[PDB]
């Protein structure tokens, strides 16, 4: 890993969508680094606030600051100190805002789901929102950006305001059939608007955005379930990750169940399974007094038995690159990751950790899925068998608790508390 | 048999759960009336005294 | 065991809507409250 000294204060961070930049967050400030350069700064922001919320506009110029029980909203250029936007329209509050993508506007979320105001940075155009339900969640972008769909909610019942993004009309409002909604996704090539209802209902409601369903996912009407849930960047395939250990991976094409990916338990029911652990080791050589008691990632095929609320559901389906496997993992496995290989559609690569999981993130342009737990280590499931990589001595007790990884994935972000970590892994491929 | 009966019925049990939280939903709908319709004629103008 | 699972899936849902009731009771009274402050 090639790195940068320990960030101090970096309380957490974001990286850029073309992945040149990090922010950092310390509680009162903002690092802007250019990792290409070096990991070192271009500039830093100062607040005298609290800052809750930090995002970079999608073509890296901005940042967006939100600042906490004082409801600011600042943006700045990164390019142009001389251009200082502040959203002071506080009587309603400034409860979150993000960024509207080539629209060069923010989406201001005042409270008590009243108005999620658009502030043009370019000319205010303060278009109302008729009851915004959320902020971040119930809001998304179209494949293609042009339409947002938002989670609403007026008479009270959930609905979905189908917006232009490029004049923020309404224009394809419709009623969901929905108890309550939780978010919001389009599809990849945005054929339809699928509609992430509670996990009290199991369901998902696929609308087309110009005439209302398509298709509906059925619900079991009486168990939680649609506890996450995620696209390929394939053609489209959909995997919902339900709450009953399963996914559904729907091809969205025909819209229709490539059957249940179920975790299960036992490893030895799985007709593929491979099982790994992080186990305890020595280092690797030639290494000196650095010192050993240390781990690396073993096969362990041996391995059988692996290891309400949270608890059952899947935590996640990420699609690797090509989604030729799913990151999974269910709640009910606090110490192990799941990772299905499809087409086979059957699990394989098992790893058990030496401490909870925390998160998975799959390299772009390939697997090697990155496994973080808060242990000061990275562990991988490598392609080529297994990976660990040691984090140094920098930090020697950063451990890792939240993890980015750039799209252009050379580079990684690795958070803790008030402290980062900026690097470059075994990232030769 | 009381097995039976966790099933019977808390469908209907959901369903009360449903009418409290639209209980809950209509209310908040009235306060958030009462916030458009105080803003629309005490923040038009009070906005200045802010601003 | 066939009655089990239903039971518990209904409990399962149960308390997740009781969670959404009492976010909007919060929500109740932080709106009363914001009312209050904009009046005084």
């Amino acid at each position: 890993m090639q790195f940068s000294n320990i960030i101090q204060g970096a309380c957490s961070a974001i990286f850029s969508q073309d992945s040149s930049l990090i922010a950092i967050s310390n509680g009162s400030k903002i690092l802007i680094k250019d990792i290409n350069q070096e990991l070192i700064n271009r500039n830093v922001y100062s607040f005298q606030d609290i800052i809750t919320h930090m995002e970079f506009s999608p073509d890296n110029q901005l940042i967006l600051v939100v600042q906490s029980n004082s409801n600011t909203v600042e943006v700045k250029n990164f390019n142009d100190e001389q251009w200082i936007c502040k959203i002071v329209d506080q009587a309603c509050g400034l409860l979150h805002a993000v960024w509207a993508p080539d629209s060069r506007s923010i989406i201001t979320f005042s409270d008590f789901q009243m108005k999620a105001t658009i502030y043009s940075l370019t000319d205010k155009q303060q278009y109302l929102i008729k009851n915004p339900k959320y902020t971040d969640k119930g809001l998304s972008f179209s494949s293609d950006g042009k339409f947002m769909a938002l989670a609403e909610r007026r008479d009270i019942k959930d609905y979905i305001g189908i917006y232009y993004t490029k004049d923020w009309k309404l224009v394809n409002h419709f009623q969901v059939d929905t108890m309550d909604l939780v978010d919001i996704q389009w599809s990849k090539d945005d054929g339809s608007i699928l509609v992430w209802d509670s996990s009290i209902n199991y369901k998902f409601l696929v609308y087309h955005p110009s005439n209302g369903l398509i298709q509906r996912i059925q619900p079991y009407e009486y168990a939680l379930g649609i506890k996450c849930v995620e696209l390929s960047n394939t053609p489209n395939f959909v995997a919902i990750g339900s709450y009953d250990e399963k996914i559904r991976l729907v091809n969205t094409l025909t819209w229709k169940i490539i059957t249940e990916l179920e975790h299960k338990a036992n490893i030895k029911e799985y007709s593929n399974a491979v099982v790994y652990r992080e186990q305890n080791s020595t280092l690797l050589n030639a290494q000196h007094l650095v010192d050993r008691t240390t781990t690396q990632f073993v096969i362990d095929e041996s391995i059988n038995k692996l290891p309400k609320s949270q608890q059952s559901g899947v935590t996640d389906v990420t699609f690797s690159f090509n989604a030729n496997y799913i990151a999974s993992k269910s709640a009910s496995f606090p110490n192990a990751v799941f990772i299905w290989e499809v087409s086979l559609l059957e699990l394989r690569y098992i790893i058990l950790l030496q401490n909870p999981v925390k998160g998975f993130l799959w390299s772009h342009n390939s697997n090697n899925l990155i496994i973080y737990a808060g242990s000061n280590k990275i562990y991988f499931w490598s392609l080529d068998g297994a990976s660990v990589c040691e984090l140094p001595q920098y930090g020697k007790q950063f451990s890792v608790n939240k993890v980015l990884w750039n799209k252009n994935s050379k580079c990684l972000v690795l958070i803790d508390r008030r402290d980062a970590i900026i690097g470059y892994p075994p990232i030769d491929l | 048999k009381q097995l039976q009966t966790e099933a019977q019925d808390l469908k209907f049990v959901l369903q009360k759960s449903e009418e409290r939280c639209l209980k809950l939903q209509d209310e908040n709908s009235a306060l958030k009336n009462k916030l458009d319709t105080i803003s629309a004629k005490v923040y038009l103008p009070s906005c200045e005294k802010g601003f």
